[PDB]
């Protein structure tokens, strides 16, 4: 495993830790336009 | 009018205050409050106030149905509400309706009206 | 672009030599690259009044790999160093004093993170029974439109 | 023979329409509008609060708009001042320390919120730092608008304070009380 | 996150027909659904339960006639949920006013000495009934008198005697009235009690200092009109809130004077002297003792027990000797350092003068 | 054993420009340990920019410095114009430069005679603010703010010029002369003002180059920079000026430089005035600058451009850069870094006050506490900038 | 120079948990030593074993931390609170930041169970 | 320096009189803000929501609909006055010219609620200070 | 000027009664002619004397004792300021603004009842639903 634990010395809460989910993604391609800058960079919200 | 609470009780208010504003009754919009709904859900901060001397301006809705139509030769009518008196643009940007169908056409900026001479 | 280990040497190089005198410190600044394994890195600036030139001088660190402090050449990297820790989190080895300098007394986190909410995480208020200006859970009357 | 009844009236008017016509109304209104006089021809702030946007206050003590024209006098210390302008970002690093100097003041006081800032927060509502709003923490009375407020905005609102304390009742409400 | 500690649901639903939705985590933003309305939130009690009502988010309705005494509740909520109105037992429209959107009312009306315009009788009888008719009429769902402990309908004070009578008009108008009947209240700014007991250069007592008592820490008595504003279960019942250590004046004296570390000044001279000596002060403007209340000093506390308690909402109340420091640590003059032998040594190595 | 007794100056002090918690530690009066404390004023500017457009943001470096806005924002607008690659308009130019000096005048007055009054002399404040209250009338005619303005943004310059303000500034450079000299008379030669200035704050060459000191505090030491002569940027390098510097590192070589400076700036308005070009102030690429409304009212391509930046915003290359320039209290600087985005990805605000605030430590031991509030009127320090 | 305050320690990263340990205690002895004076500066409402066990309780918290580099970190961090305590630079509110529990029970349901939670929309 | 000082001593002060004498005000000056309406009557607003995107202290609010006439127009529009830096951001964006600041800097108030405006207190505020900003645009505009 | 010389001429020019009650207002002495007078009944005047520096040229003398900036019209309130040299008793008729609707000028209520209150125009975006029953048949 031997992953550190930085959420220690984050200084913030742990509900973030405890309860609190994430998503990991890709913005996908609008269909409202062609372009596909918005892309390529993965978000995390 | 007489506005019932949502507690069960009255809540008393003049005529010309329930009014959207002082030249139409109905509202313009379907997600616009009536006069009646906002005073029922905020009586607590009106309570003691003065209902003359708040903010009741007049509706454009029905003062620009007032403004008689305009006419042109073409299938097209430009519109910029600009002053002519003073300097700079002043008005909105070039619009150019078309008014050959029967009907009126109004900008959508400003709501004037342009007909085909008919 | 070196690494934390070669600062102290560099620093020594720019400061003393004679066609690199680079006496000033303008500025720490640390930045966050969350995407790198070494997600900060550490930037110096310097001038030299001399020979009338700047130059920079960046390394990397992490949220608990140390960097070393400069104090030892550059007396006025006391301050830019107790900064970049209040703001970032970088812990600079051999400081005499490492402390924060702008956050409130008691706060917890480092703000120029990207993970650090905009808003952070409490608020004051005073409350007249305990008649102390208490710290409470966030709640906005108008929620951050981002745009 | 021990009170069983009361003849206490109805329709006794509220006291924003309480007009005078007996000779202890006219003494009363006499003594408020005396103290009333004192206390809008001295108008003591005190120092405290200035922190940012201090330079349009300072332009208030200048000559174009002189304040001591009007009896106003910056304190050092609240203990000899009435009025308080939380002017400028009020911190969370901070906030204590102006309660603290809003309770050391003695009674009757003020308060009057100079900027934006100061008043809901203004271009920093959404900081780590900041008190949304001088609210949270003391009781204020007057508003200024403005980032920085305008020598004549402050002006205005301490003439806005003054009609305040002039159309306030001192002995007039003990005589009601 | 913050939480609605005061309520159990989120959905409420008063007894007037309106449906109340909970918003938020409890915060300063949120919004409880409740209006409610305090008759004296001016003064020592009314003011720790606004607090605890707006912190929630719950509108509050604060009738006052100083302005300038009131304006320490604005702080205690957001803005749009304290909301003021200019007020007088005189005037019945501002009443209506003022309980006309009311889920819940408050009744804290009340003088602990006559005047020229309120005797005991019109502020504690007359006041509740017109406040009770307007309660009455608009029909508001909940309504929650507090009247004064040990009260009794004739009894040798008037106070006593009118806090009597003001309980049963008010239940005998409003039968879904809740009466609550608080002890000797003590805190921060008391009005009778440990600023007093403190401030005041002599104490006097027409008995001895044995009037017995269960007095109670004010925020407590808060704490309890909190959990009855909101409990439904609580209509035409009563309580009394007295708390669980019997404490004589004496005994109260004694520990205020030795957590003081100050020797508190009591005299004890007889009834009539000091009978005639508060009469003869009800003269000067300020609030002073009045002749009805050295006629309370001979009334012990006694408790009804067939009304309910603090353990009857899940509360815990305080006790007097362990706040007594919290409350009394201002004034403690802490004249010096015990003891400063043995520091002679340590003193002569540091440099007191310089050159 | 000296055994020391801690005082706090005050979070409530009348005498400083702003909201300072120093910690002194004296034996007797003298000082030996000096702890400034500071962020009772940090708004969090640096973070609240990242999320802003580099539009929007320009706001926020007028509220850095509560006087000195002109050339606190002028720092952003050349910063950005580096990234962007673009070139301003000579018009602009020159503009950007008479108000920064109009500027640097509005702060030089500010900073001596809040120095003067923390000293005791309350006299030349009120004489040197109405100046400052005619300056100020050139500001709301150009900007419409008093204080706080906005007027240089990235590529040049908000509006232009109005009729009639060349002249008035000519009015106002006649008169000038005659009230710097008014001060003058009152403050140089006087006797008190030596006892107060003389052999105090005195720093080094070799300790204010080591200690990141800028402006008037390295100048007072005899090293002449000055960055609008080694590195100019506006139209400093078009217009003559001189830069006076001073031996023995006091409080006094300061103040005659910050006098001196008053002048030669001047020297520089009116040379300005003498020689403003025609030509626009702002770039003429509309998707770096809002295009006039004559045309967004009948153009295509100006309406979407005007659409775009006042959404969106403009896109700045990716890049990084410290830029700096003399501002009044030192050399300023940001440092910028750019993602590709019309958002900053960070924004850094070396504040020269900072570093002085630093330095107090070292410059005020063996001082005693009216040296103390002398010194820090030699860096008229704005907390607002030293807090950031 | 600019020399250090009163209580600072230089920061100094040990390659050891041996050491550390040593630091730690050190660390913990003084707040015990001080918390007197914690009760002094700070007009506080409590006992000075409750501050202790406070103390003890933060200490606890980080007990079963093996990671040599995020102690170091917490050692640091805790010499600054120590440092930020015992000099008068805290106020009140910033110190029983670190004392909830002696403050009065925040009201009544306190949902612990999920039916309240449920009822209260926290589940 | 004493003679100095009396010199100024038999000088002409330089204090206005503010109530009864305003000090300089400029066509660019900003204040409070106005929503302004076309010589027909109708307002000029359309929701661009322009003025809600560059805002840097995100003060504005608007919510839109289609009006009953078939034309873009709001339904609301807020301004937090204690959100709001006054930096004019909004007059500038506005391709219509309905928001406006104007020069006025007398609205000081005794509570914080009376400076949350809705679109009612935009309007009535510039049915009243037309003239004022006709004034103002007549001599701005051709430099905006 | 602050000379007397100033004030006794001017005392000289308008007569006692405006001079006792420009002291009760003002607090100076000021003589000028008239430009004419708003809606509420304000005047406001010119001076032309050397002795008046900039920016006290034009003045206002109120009608009301409760004196407040708030009750000048608009218009003058531009002209009071120099932000311009015409007033809106003299400006041409093209550049005065074209009103389809009623004038109606209030001043700053605030600290009375006719202090603006604050709503919400819209009504809530989620629409709940009114009840109605049916029976099993
Ligand atoms: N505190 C105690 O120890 C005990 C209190 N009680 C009862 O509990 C309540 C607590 O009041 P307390 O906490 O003592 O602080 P106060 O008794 O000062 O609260 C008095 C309130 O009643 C209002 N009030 C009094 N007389 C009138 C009137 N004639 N017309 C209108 N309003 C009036 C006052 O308004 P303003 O302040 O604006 O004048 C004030 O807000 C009282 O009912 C008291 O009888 C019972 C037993 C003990
Ligand atoms: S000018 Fe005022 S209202 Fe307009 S965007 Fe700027 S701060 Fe907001
Ligand atoms: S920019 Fe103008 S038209 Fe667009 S929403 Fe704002 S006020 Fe309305
Ligand atoms: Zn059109």
């Amino acid at each position: 495993d031997n992953v550190p634990a930085h959420e220690i010395v984050s200084g913030a809460p742990a509900e973030l830790s405890r309860n609190r989910v994430v998503r990991i993604y890709q913005q996908a391609k609008p269909a409202t336009q062609s372009g596909e800058y918005g892309t390529f960079a993965w978000r995390l919200d | 009018k007489s506005i019932i609470s949502y507690n069960g009780n009255t809540i008393e208010i003049p005529e010309e205050y329930t009014k959207q504003a002082p030249n139409r009754d109905s509202t313009w919009a379907p997600a616009q409050a009536s006069k009646t709904e906002i005073y029922k859900n905020n009586m607590v901060r009106f309570e003691q106030k003065d209902l003359s001397k708040q903010p009741m301006p007049y509706a454009g809705i029905e003062l620009i149905a007032q403004q008689p139509v305009r006419f042109v030769h073409g299938n097209t009518a430009v519109c910029d509400g600009a002053n002519h008196n003073g300097p700079g643009a002043q008005g909105h940007p070039k619009i150019f309706i078309n008014v050959d169908a029967p009907g009126s056409h109004a900008c959508q900026y400003c709501g004037t009206r342009y007909e085909k001479e008919h | 672009h070196v690494a934390p280990s070669a600062v102290i040497p560099v620093t020594t190089f720019l400061r003393d030599n004679t066609s690199t005198q680079y006496k000033s410190i303008i500025d720490i600044t640390a930045v966050d690259y969350p995407s790198r394994e070494n997600r900060f890195e550490v930037v110096y600036n310097f001038l030299s009044v001399r020979h009338n030139s700047r130059i920079r001088l960046k390394t990397y660190a992490t949220e608990v790999t140390p960097v070393p402090s400069i104090t030892c050449l550059y007396e006025g990297a006391n301050w830019f160093e107790r900064e970049a820790y209040d703001m970032y989190g970088v812990f600079f080895e051999g400081h005499p004093d490492l402390r924060r300098i702008m956050t409130d007394y008691g706060f917890e986190g480092h703000p120029l993170r990207k993970d650090f909410p905009l808003t952070g995480y409490t608020e004051v208020r005073w409350d007249e029974e305990k008649r102390r200006v208490v710290y409470e859970p966030l709640e906005l009357t108008q929620a951050f439109r981002n745009f | 023979p021990r009170v069983s009844s009361s003849s206490m009236p109805t329709d006794f008017p509220l006291p924003s329409q309480q007009k005078p016509n007996s000779a202890v109304d006219y003494t009363l209104t006499t003594l408020d509008a005396v103290a009333n006089w004192a206390r809008q021809g001295s108008f003591w702030p005190v120092t405290f609060g200035l922190a940012c946007c201090a330079v349009e206050m300072m332009h208030v003590s200048a000559p174009r708009y002189d304040q001591d024209r009007l009896g106003i006098i910056f304190r050092a210390s609240p203990r000899q001042s009435d009025i308080m302008i939380v002017a400028g970002t009020l911190t969370n690093k901070m906030a204590p320390v102006l309660r603290q100097v809003y309770d050391q003041m003695p009674e009757p006081r003020w308060v009057i919120s100079m900027g934006s800032c100061a008043n809901g927060g203004g271009y920093y509502h959404f900081s780590y730092s900041v008190v949304r709003g001088c609210d949270r923490i003391v009781p204020v009375d007057v508003y200024v608008p403005g980032c920085p407020p305008t020598s004549e905005a402050l002006m205005y609102g301490v003439f806005q304070l003054q009609r305040k304390m002039r159309n306030t009742k001192i002995t007039r409400m003990w005589y009601r009380k | 996150m913050n939480s609605f500690e005061n309520l159990a649901q989120d959905v409420n639903i008063t007894r007037s027909g309106k449906t109340l939705i909970a918003k938020g985590t409890g915060g300063r933003s949120s919004r409880t659904g409740y209006t409610a309305t305090v008759f004296g939130a001016n003064g020592f009690l009314g003011s720790y339960l606004t607090a605890k009502l707006a912190k929630h988010g719950t509108t509050v309705v604060v009738p006052y006639r100083e302005e300038m005494a009131k304006r320490h509740l604005k702080v205690t909520g957001d803005l749009g949920v304290v909301n003021f109105l200019e007020m007088d037992l005189r005037n019945l429209e501002s009443i209506d006013e003022a309980v006309r959107h009311s889920d819940i009312v408050v009744n804290l009306i009340g003088r602990e000495y006559e005047t020229k315009n309120f005797n005991y009788y019109d502020v504690h009888v007359e006041g509740a009934r017109r406040i009770a008719e307007a309660v009455k009429k608009h029909n508001i769902a909940r309504y929650i008198h507090v009247s004064a402990f040990n009260a009794e309908i004739d009894s040798p004070s008037e106070f006593n005697h009118t806090k009597g009578l003001g309980e049963q008009v008010t239940k005998d108008i409003v039968p879904w009235a809740t009466i609550v009947r608080p002890a000797p209240m003590f805190g921060r700014e008391d009005k009778w009690f440990l600023d007093r007991m403190a401030r005041s250069p002599c104490l006097v007592s027409a008995n001895k200092f044995q009037e017995t008592s269960n007095p109670v820490h004010v925020i407590d008595v808060a704490a309890a009109l909190e959990r009855i504003c909101f409990d439904d279960s609580t209509v035409a019942q009563t309580f009394e809130l007295y708390g669980p250590q019997k404490f004589t004046q004496k005994q109260i004296i004694d520990m205020v004077s030795e957590t003081l570390r100050k020797e508190v000044r009591h005299i004890e001279l007889p009834k009539a002297l000091y009978q005639a000596y508060t009469k003869a002060t009800q003269a000067i403007w300020w609030p002073t003792y009045s002749p009805d209340q050295v006629e309370r000093q001979f009334l012990s506390q006694k408790i009804d027990p067939s009304a309910k308690t603090f353990n009857d909402l899940d509360l815990t109340p305080m006790e007097l000797p362990d706040l007594m420091f919290k409350l009394i640590r201002p004034y403690r003059v802490n004249t010096f350092q015990h003891d400063v032998s043995q520091l002679e040594n340590k003193e002569k190595t540091f440099v007191h003068i310089l050159d | 054993r000296i055994r020391a007794f801690t005082i706090n100056f005050g979070p409530q002090h009348p005498a400083a420009h702003g909201v300072l918690r120093l910690i002194l530690e004296l034996s007797g009066e003298e000082i030996i340990r000096s702890d400034p404390h500071v962020g009772l004023l940090h708004m969090g500017t640096e973070k609240l920019i990242e999320y802003k457009t580099y539009m929007q943001a320009l706001p926020y470096f007028d509220r850095l410095d509560y006087v000195s806005m002109m050339t606190n924002e002028q720092v952003f607008s050349l910063a950005v114009e580096k990234l962007l690659n673009v070139e301003v308009p000579l018009r602009g130019k020159y503009i950007r430069t008479m108000f920064g000096e109009i500027t640097r005048v509005l702060n030089h007055l500010m900073s001596v005679c809040s120095h003067a009054m923390d000293v005791g002399a309350l006299t030349p404040f009120l004489w040197g603010f109405e100046e400052r209250e005619k300056l100020m009338e050139f500001y709301e005619r150009v900007s419409g703010a008093r204080l706080h303005a906005a007027y240089v943004r990235p590529g040049g310059v908000s509006q232009d010029l109005p009729a009639g303000l060349l002249d008035d500034i000519y009015m106002w450079a006649t008169q000038f002369g005659d009230r710097l000299d008014e001060i003058e008379e009152l403050l140089t030669d006087n006797r008190i003002w030596k006892l107060r200035t003389v052999n105090i704050g005195t720093v080094t060459a070799q300790d204010a180059l080591n200690l990141g000191l800028s402006g008037p505090m390295l100048r007072g030491s005899g090293i002449p920079f000055d960055i609008r002569k080694n590195a100019p940027y506006d139209a400093y390098d078009k217009v003559d000026f001189d830069v006076p510097v001073g031996m023995n590192g006091d409080c006094y070589d300061r103040y005659l430089i910050r006098m001196a400076e008053f002048r030669q700036s001047l020297r520089i308005i009116e040379q300005c005035c003498n020689d403003m070009p025609a030509g626009a102030v702002k770039v003429e690429d509309f998707k770096i600058n809002s295009p006039p409304r004559n045309l967004m009212k009948e153009d295509m391509e100006a309406l979407i451009h005007h659409f775009l930046l006042y959404t969106k915003g403009y896109s700045v290359p990716p890049g990084e850069t410290y830029t700096a320039i003399e501002a009044p209290k030192g050399e300023m600087g940001v440092y910028v870094v750019s993602d590709g985005s019309e958002r900053p990805y960070k924004c850094k605000i070396r504040a020269p006050g900072f570093a002085h605030l630093g330095a107090f430590d070292h410059i005020a031991r063996g001082h005693f506490l009216p040296d103390a509030v002398a010194i820090i009127g030699t860096m008229d320090l704005v907390f607002g900038e030293v807090d950031r | 120079a600019i020399i250090a305050t009163a209580f600072a320690e230089t920061v100094k990263f040990s390659g050891s948990k041996q050491e550390l340990q040593k630091r730690t205690l050190a660390l913990y002895r003084q707040f015990l030593r001080g918390a007197p004076t914690f009760a002094d500066l700070y007009e506080v409402q409590f006992s000075i074993p409750t501050i202790r066990t406070k103390i003890r309780q933060e200490f606890e918290r980080h007990r079963f931390v093996d990671d040599l580099s995020i102690q170091n970190v917490l050692y640091a961090k805790g010499h600054m609170e120590y440092q930020e305590c015992i000099n008068f630079w805290k106020q009140q509110a910033q110190f029983l930041k670190y004392f909830p529990e002696e403050d009065d029970i925040q009201g009544r349901h306190q949902p612990s169970n999920f039916v309240d939670k449920f009822l209260k929309n926290r589940a | 320096g004493l003679y100095v000082v009396l010199e100024q001593f038999f000088r002409a002060p330089y204090t206005i009189y503010y109530p009864f004498e305003k000090g300089p005000v400029s066509p660019r000056f900003r204040g409070e803000h106005a929503l302004r309406r076309y010589p027909s009557g109708e307002e000029r607003c359309i929701a661009c929501k322009l003025c809600e995107a560059i805002c840097p202290a995100l003060a504005i609010t608007i919510d839109a609909e289609e009006r009953i006439d078939g034309s873009r127009r709001t339904t609301k529009y807020d301004i937090d006055m204690t959100k709001c830096i006054y930096c004019g951001y909004c007059q500038e964006s506005c391709p219509v010219d309905a928001i406006v600041e104007t020069p006025n800097v007398e609205y000081a108030t005794e509570t914080r609620e009376e400076l949350l405006y809705n679109k009612e207190k935009l309007l009535a505020n510039g049915d009243k200070w037309e003239l004022e900003l006709q004034y103002a645009l007549d001599a701005d505009a051709p430099y905006r | 000027s602050s000379s007397l010389y100033r004030v006794l001429r001017n005392a000289w020019e308008v007569g006692p009664r405006s001079y006792w009650k420009q002291l009760n207002s003002i607090g100076d002495t000021k003589s000028g002619r008239l430009v004419g007078t708003d809606i509420y009944g304000n005047k406001f005047y010119e001076t032309d004397h050397q002795d008046e520096i900039h920016l006290r040229t034009r003045y206002v003398e109120y009608k009301e004792k409760d004196y407040d900036m708030s009750q000048v019209e608009p218009g003058w309130h531009f002209w009071l300021g120099y932000g311009v040299d015409t007033a809106p008793c003299n400006t041409p008729k093209e550049k005065l603004p074209i009103r389809a609707y009623p004038y109606k000028f209030q001043p700053n209520y605030t600290g009375t009842p006719g202090a603006f209150v604050t709503y919400n125009t819209l009504k809530p975006k989620i629409s709940a639903w009114e009840p109605v029953t049916k029976q099993r048949s």
